[PDB]
């Protein structure tokens, strides 16, 4: 979606407009999915392990989706960065221009969204170990 | 009309006669003049070509036509000295020597990979350093287990010298003679290469130093990843398909089957080619106009190498002219006495609009193969806690 | 040749091209050409062959002969051929006592394994009045002696390094 | 010059030494069986074993990343000894195996008589192969 | 088969990064994976930092002001003029002398144009 | 007292360590800053060969 | 090679045997220069240099 420059309001799509760094953010882009997938398995898990918790072990594995998300969001997140680095990189140098890149509270939301599932994941491994020490 | 030989100056519209125009060929018709005793009259050529002879009609074209059909007595301008030329015009002696040369993309910061952090110390270094880490964990545990002061079994051993080596101490430490002799000769190795680890990478992050991976002809033809390519018609495509020599042959059986179609259609077309293509597309072209491109603007080109061949401009006359002999002697006084190397350093150089800091903080792409070995340990730390889980 | 890289002359091309394959291969050409010239092929300005050899001349440049014949004589009938990182042969030495520290290091767990396997005032009392002497010895030679400092502040000259020492000179805390 | 290959010359000089110090101690160890046993040379030997593996399991990772095929070439011979007797026949055991439960009744106790000259025969030679081919990488 | 909750955990992984590590370590091999990755990543990073400031503080000791007119036709990348008339520009157009002469080709040919046309204006864009 | 002797010779290595990678940083930096001839104006302006 | 003795005003060499009749044809390192070219007939450069 593009502003002030040329101010089209037609929010572009990724596929359907041709910049080599919005190529670069395609390579970047399945780990906020795996992420995403794998704290919609850990929330499922978690439930169940409220509902029967005759079996225990829902408790422990829901915390280990919780923890494989957030390592694949610093993949994706390292990932994400570093391709923006690397074509502002390489460009031709002038002095006559500026660049400009910053963030948003869209990458803001996907940073935080690891302190959280970080700590779903030791919170679900110590709600482990009171269900299996009862 | 060529850069720098002839350019229309600025405001020609308020200007007549020899004084509409400015170049290199402007500034040396004037000196030829004032040797040679005449006063003369700039006409740029009709068709806007050099000269040929047609195939099928035997008539000269462009500067050529012009002296040898009589429109004109003199032709100051880069007009190559050749052999079929030369058999109806006469040439002077070379007021400028040229060749085929090579232009690349005028190189950069040349962007991280993986291991990237590895550089710092060639990969025979880090090679020695991994074979010597089980090396003296070898040794630790032959000296702990027989001849015992033991708490140094294998694993407990590839732990010592791992935290010996990455300079986090130790839980234990050896006890007896012969394992400390093993234990402070390794701490010994890991202060020298952790010392030239950070200093060296200090002097990198201190002094840029870019380098082209193509510096001749040579390097060209021992590769297929950069594609290079002449122009589609002219000379410089002809010099490669009649050459004989080693290399130019080699590079000719490249460019003519290579697809996508190495040949540009235009100099401006091989100039985009070569600033559009990161790096990857060597246009070769006469060294005069590589010199040219060069101090354009942007600063995006470069001239490699030397020449390919040698080849000269010529100041022609048609054959029988009376001024034939006195231009000839005075481009000979013209070149000893420094004036065509002060008329092309002033219209390639002092005219040139590119001419002749502040280190950055370290991007996470140059570091960035370090947190991808971490979470690659983080993940085979929980495999391995789950194979301990199944097998116990 | 012999002044380590502290002087560059100035000579023509071909003669630079020449030199740098032909042995010893110490020299190198760097740059492009200062001037622009040309060898020619000279007539006596009223021959009946001066025309045919001009054309010769253009002849033999565009089919590659006259490239031909430099390849042959200055590269063809040579004598000489034709990273960043740090290295191991900078880092070499701590790999020789690596290697050296780890034989010691097998070599004492053997003469420590033979004599816990096989297994007082008299000693000490012996070695502290020999090491005890023999440090009054040491340093009661040495500070009565004149040979401290080695002391040289010659001059070089630009042939060959030749040497002339003029305040060679050994020294003492009590004599010079 | 000094390489990484000249250096995987010298790492398997100083546990080669290590090696014939193996068996020495193994020739030895049957010697003195002769003469008086059988649970300590059971226990003796077991613990030596494993370490003579895996220092020569260690040349062969080492020299096929120093890329010296003669060299990893020659330590084929006697690995695919060791792991014959380490995958088929290290027979029953269950401590560790091999050179344990199992010594008289006699006809393994001339089985390693000969092996306990054929190991000493092969590292005495390997020991001046690697000494040779470390002065040849070393000048050249 | 603790020691390594999740606050003794925090705290080996602080002091791991610090390069300050006494305390529990990790007896496992599944916590010595995570050890170990852990202090391979702090050596590049702690590296990393004391060589990029060295590279700071070395190319801010290399910084050489403008103390000469052969330090201005050297360095092109601060420009320089004169104001548009006067006896200034006509020293420059004028000299023989081989650094003159080089701002004066400098000068001649800038865009955009480097001449000023009052002492004031000069003063205002110094 | 023991901790004195401890605490001085620590100093000692903070200095002595930090001494040599500074100093082998200062050579590897003057080493990668040298420039070759390759051009008349490189003799021009180095006038020490 | 060839060169003109400003007294004398003769040519001693490669340039001397060709003015005075020696020489038909001097196929040699001969350098293109203004004061030959003036009683010599040079073709064009075999060499650039
Ligand atoms: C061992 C000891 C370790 C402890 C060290 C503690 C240090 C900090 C630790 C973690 C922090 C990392 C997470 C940071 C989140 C990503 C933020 C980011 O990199 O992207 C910035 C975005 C977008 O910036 P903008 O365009 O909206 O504003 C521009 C303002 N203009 C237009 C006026 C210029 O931030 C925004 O503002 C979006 C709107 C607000 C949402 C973000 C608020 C986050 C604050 C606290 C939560 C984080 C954890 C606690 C700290
Ligand atoms: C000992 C236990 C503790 C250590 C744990 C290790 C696990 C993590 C280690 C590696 C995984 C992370 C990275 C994966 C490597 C492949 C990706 C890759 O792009 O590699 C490229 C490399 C060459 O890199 P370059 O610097 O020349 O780039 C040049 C770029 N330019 C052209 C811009 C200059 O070439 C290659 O493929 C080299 C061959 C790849 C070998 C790595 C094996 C990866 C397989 C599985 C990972 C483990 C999963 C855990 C469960
Ligand atoms: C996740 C682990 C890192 C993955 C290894 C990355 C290697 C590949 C990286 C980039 C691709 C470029 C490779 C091309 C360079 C040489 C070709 C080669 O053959 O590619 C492997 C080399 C082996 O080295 P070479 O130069 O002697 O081969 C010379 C071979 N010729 C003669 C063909 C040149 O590169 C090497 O693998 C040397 C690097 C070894 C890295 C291990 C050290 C890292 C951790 C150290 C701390 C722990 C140990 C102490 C406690
Ligand atoms: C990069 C390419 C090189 C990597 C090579 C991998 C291939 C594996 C072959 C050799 C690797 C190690 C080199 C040679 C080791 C010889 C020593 C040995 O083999 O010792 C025999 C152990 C004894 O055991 P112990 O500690 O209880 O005796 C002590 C009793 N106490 C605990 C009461 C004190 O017997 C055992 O089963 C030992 C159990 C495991 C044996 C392999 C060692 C683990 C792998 C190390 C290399 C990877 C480095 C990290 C990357
Ligand atoms: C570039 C090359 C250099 C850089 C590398 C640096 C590291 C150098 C390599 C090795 C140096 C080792 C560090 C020195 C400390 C080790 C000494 C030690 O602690 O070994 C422990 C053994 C066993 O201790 P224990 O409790 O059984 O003894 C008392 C018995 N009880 C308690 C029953 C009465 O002790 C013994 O063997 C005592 C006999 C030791 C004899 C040899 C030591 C030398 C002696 C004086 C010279 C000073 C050396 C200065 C260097
Ligand atoms: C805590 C300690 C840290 C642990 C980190 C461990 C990571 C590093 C461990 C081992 C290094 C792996 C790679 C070593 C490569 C050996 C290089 C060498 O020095 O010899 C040179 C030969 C010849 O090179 P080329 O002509 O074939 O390549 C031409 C390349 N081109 C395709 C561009 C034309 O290279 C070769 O292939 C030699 C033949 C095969 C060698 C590679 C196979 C690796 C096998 C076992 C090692 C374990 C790997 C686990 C990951
Ligand atoms: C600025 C950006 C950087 C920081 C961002 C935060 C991200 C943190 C991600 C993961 C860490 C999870 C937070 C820890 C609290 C959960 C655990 C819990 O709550 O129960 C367990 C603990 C008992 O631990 P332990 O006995 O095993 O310690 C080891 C001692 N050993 C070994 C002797 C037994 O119980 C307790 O301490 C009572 C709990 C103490 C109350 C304050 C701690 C925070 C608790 C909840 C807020 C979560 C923060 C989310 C943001
Ligand atoms: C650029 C890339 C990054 C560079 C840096 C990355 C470094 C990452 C590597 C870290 C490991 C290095 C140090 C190795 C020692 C750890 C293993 C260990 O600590 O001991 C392993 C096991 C279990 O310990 P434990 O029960 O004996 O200790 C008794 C104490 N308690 C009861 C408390 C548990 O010992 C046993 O059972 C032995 C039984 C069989 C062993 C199987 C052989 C395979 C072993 C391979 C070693 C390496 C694995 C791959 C990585
Ligand atoms: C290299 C990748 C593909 C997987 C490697 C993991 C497996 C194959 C290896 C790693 C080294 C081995 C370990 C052997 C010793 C210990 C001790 C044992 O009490 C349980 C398991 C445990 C902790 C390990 C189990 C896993 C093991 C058999
Ligand atoms: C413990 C023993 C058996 C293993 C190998 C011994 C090594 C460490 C010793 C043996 C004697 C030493 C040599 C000393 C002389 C030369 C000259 C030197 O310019 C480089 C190394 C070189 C070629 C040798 C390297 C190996 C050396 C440093
Ligand atoms: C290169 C060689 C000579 C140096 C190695 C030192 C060896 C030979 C000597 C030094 C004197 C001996 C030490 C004498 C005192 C103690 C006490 C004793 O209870 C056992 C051994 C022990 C710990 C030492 C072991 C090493 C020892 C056997
Ligand atoms: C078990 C898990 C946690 C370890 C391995 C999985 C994932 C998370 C990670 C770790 C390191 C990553 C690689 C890093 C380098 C390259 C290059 C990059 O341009 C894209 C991705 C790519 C091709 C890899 C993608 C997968 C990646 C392997
Ligand atoms: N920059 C950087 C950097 C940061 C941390 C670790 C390593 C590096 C690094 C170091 C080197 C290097 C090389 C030789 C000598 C010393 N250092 C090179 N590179 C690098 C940079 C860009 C592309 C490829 C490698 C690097 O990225
Ligand atoms: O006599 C000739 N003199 C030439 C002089 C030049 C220039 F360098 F501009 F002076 C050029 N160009 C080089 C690059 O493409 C655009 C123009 C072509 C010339 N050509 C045609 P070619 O040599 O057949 O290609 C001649 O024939
Ligand atoms: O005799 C002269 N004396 C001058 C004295 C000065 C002053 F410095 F103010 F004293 C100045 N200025 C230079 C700076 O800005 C304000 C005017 C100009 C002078 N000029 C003209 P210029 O030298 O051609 O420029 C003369 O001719
Ligand atoms: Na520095």
């Amino acid at each position: 979606c593009f502003l002030a420059g040329e101010e089209r309001g037609r929010c572009f799509t990724i596929e359907y407009v041709m910049v080599n760094v919005l190529k670069m953010i395609r390579s970047a882009t399945p780990f906020p999915l795996v992420s995403l997938f794998f704290m919609f398995i850990g929330f499922i898990l978690s439930n169940i392990g409220h509902i029967r918790p005759h079996r225990t072990i829902l408790a422990f594995v829901s915390g280990i989706f919780f923890i494989l998300s957030g390592l694949s969001l610093v993949v994706g997140l390292v990932l994400y960065i570093s391709s923006i680095n690397d074509e502002m990189l390489n460009r031709t140098k002038d002095a006559e221009t500026y660049f400009n890149y910053k963030y948003g509270w869209s990458f803001a939301f996907a940073a935080i969204s690891f302190l959280l599932t970080e700590s779903a994941g030791v919170m679900s491994v110590y709600l482990f170990m009171k269900r299996y020490t009862a | 009309l060529e850069s720098p030989y002839v350019m229309m100056k600025k405001n020609h519209e308020m200007l007549e006669g020899n004084e509409r125009y400015e170049g290199y060929c402007v500034d040396l018709a004037a000196e030829i003049a004032k040797h040679c005793g005449f006063k003369y009259k700039l006409t740029i050529v009709g068709d806007g070509k050099y000269g040929a002879r047609d195939a099928d009609t035997k008539i000269w074209n462009g500067m050529v036509g012009e002296l040898v059909y009589g429109k004109a007595d003199i032709a100051i301008a880069p007009l190559t000295i050749t052999l079929v030329r030369e058999e109806v015009i006469d040439f002077s002696k070379p007021f400028m020597s040229l060749g085929i040369s090579i232009m690349i993309k005028k190189p950069q910061k040349s962007k991280p990979g993986v291991f990237s952090f590895l550089d710092p110390l060639a990969y025979e270094i880090w090679m020695c350093i991994v074979f010597a880490y089980i090396g003296v964990s070898v040794v630790l545990f032959l000296v702990s287990r027989f001849s015992p002061y033991n708490e140094f079994g294998i694993f407990n051993s590839l732990w010592f010298s791992l935290g010996a080596f990455m300079q986090q101490g130790c839980d234990i430490s050896p006890r007896s003679l012969s394992g400390r002799i093993v234990g402070g000769v390794w701490w010994f190795f890991t202060l020298i290469i952790i010392s030239s680890y950070t200093a060296n990478l200090a002097a990198f992050l201190t002094v840029e130093r870019m380098v082209s991976p193509i510096e001749s002809a040579e390097d060209l033809s021992k590769q297929t990843e950069i594609a290079y390519g002449t122009l589609d018609s002219g000379s410089t495509k002809e010099f490669f398909r009649r050459s004989k020599i080693a290399v130019f042959d080699k590079m000719w059986t490249y460019m003519r089957s290579a697809e996508p179609s190495v040949f540009v259609r235009t100099t401006a077309e091989g100039v985009a080619r070569v600033r559009k293509s990161k790096g990857k597309y060597a246009y070769l072209l006469e060294s005069t106009m590589n010199e040219y491109i060069e101090q354009r603007k942007p600063c995006d080109t470069m001239k490699v190498g030397g020449n390919l061949d040698s080849k000269g401009y010529g100041i022609a006359t048609p054959k029988g002219s009376s001024l034939g002999t006195p231009v000839n002697l005075a481009v000979l006084k013209l070149s000893e006495q420094g004036v065509l190397d002060k008329l092309k350093n002033k219209w390639w150089y002092d005219k040139g609009e590119c001419g002749a800091e502040k280190t950055s903080a370290l991007s996470l792409s140059n570091v960035a193969g370090v947190f991808y070995i971490l979470v690659g340990g983080l993940g085979l730390a929980m495999l391995v806690a789950l194979i301990e889980f199944c097998y116990k | 040749r012999k002044s380590k890289g502290k002087y560059a002359y100035l000579l023509e091309s071909t003669m630079n091209e020449y030199i740098e394959q032909r042995k010893p291969c110490d020299t190198m050409k760097v740059g492009g050409n200062l001037d622009s010239k040309g060898y020619g092929i000279a007539t006596p300005k009223g021959s009946s062959l001066g025309t045919p050899v001009n054309l010769a001349v253009l002849k033999l440049s565009e089919q590659g002969v006259l490239d031909k014949l430099k390849n042959k004589w200055w590269y063809d009938k040579g004598e000489c051929g034709a990273t960043s990182a740090l290295s191991l042969s900078n880092v070499a030495g701590v790999f020789y006592i690596l290697v050296g520290g780890l034989g010691l290091a097998m070599l004492v767990a053997l003469i420590e394994f033979c004599y816990k396997s096989r297994a007082g005032r008299k000693a000490l009392t012996l070695l502290s009045s020999v090491f005890a002497v023999c440090g009054l010895g040491l340093l009661g030679i040495a500070v009565s002696t004149d040979y401290w400092l080695y002391l040289e502040e010659g001059i070089i000259l630009p042939q060959n390094q030749s040497t002339e020492v003029k305040m060679s000179l050994h020294s003492g805390l009590w004599r010079v | 010059a000094f390489t990484f290959a000249a250096f995987c010359y010298m790492l398997t000089l100083v546990l080669c030494a290590s090696l014939i110090f193996f068996v020495i101690w193994h020739i030895i160890a049957f010697d003195e069986l002769r003469t008086d046993n059988i649970e300590r040379i059971c226990c003796l030997l077991r613990k030596l074993v494993v370490p003579e593996y895996s220092i020569h399991g260690l040349f062969c990772l080492m020299f096929l990343c120093a890329a010296e095929w003669v060299t990893l070439g020659l330590n084929i011979p006697l690995l695919f000894y060791h792991l014959w007797r380490y995958f088929h026949r290290p027979a029953d055991g269950s401590e560790v195996m091999y050179d344990a439960v199992s010594i008289m009744n006699a006809d393994i106790l001339n089985y390693c008589q000969k092996e306990s000259w054929c190991k000493l025969a092969f590292y005495l030679l390997s020991f001046f192969y690697y000494l040779y081919s470390m002065v040849y990488t070393l000048v050249s």
